[PDB]
């Protein structure tokens, strides 16, 4: 669902399309679980001083 | 001719946005009918 400029519209999918867009989402998921450890590998290191 | 248009053309492109919205959705008609042209209640015509 995305606006074409004005109101919503359901806007149509191929199977490249969507084997490319769950690629993309698998691909962010990845990348966002990387950095949320190494944010969170930081912050245990950086408890002290 | 485009910098002034006609009155025709703005119903045709306003209407053309109307109906292109509806296709869109779920359209749940409702069908009103009237029984007599003379305002009359309980009054109807088969014709």
């Amino acid at each position: 669902r995305i606006k074409v400029g004005r109101d919503y519209v359901q806007k149509a999918q191929t199977k490249e399309q969507a084997d490319f867009a769950i690629e993309a989402l698998a691909k962010a998921t990845y990348e966002r679980m990387f950095r949320w450890l190494v944010l969170r590998i930081n912050k245990a290191l950086d408890k002290t001083k | 001719k485009g910098m002034f248009r006609t009155v025709g053309q703005l119903y045709k492109e306003q209407l053309a946005k109307l109906m292109a919205t509806l296709r869109n959705t779920n359209p749940n008609f409702v069908r009103c009918i009237i029984p007599n042209h003379e305002k009359k209640a309980g009054k109807l015509d088969p014709h």
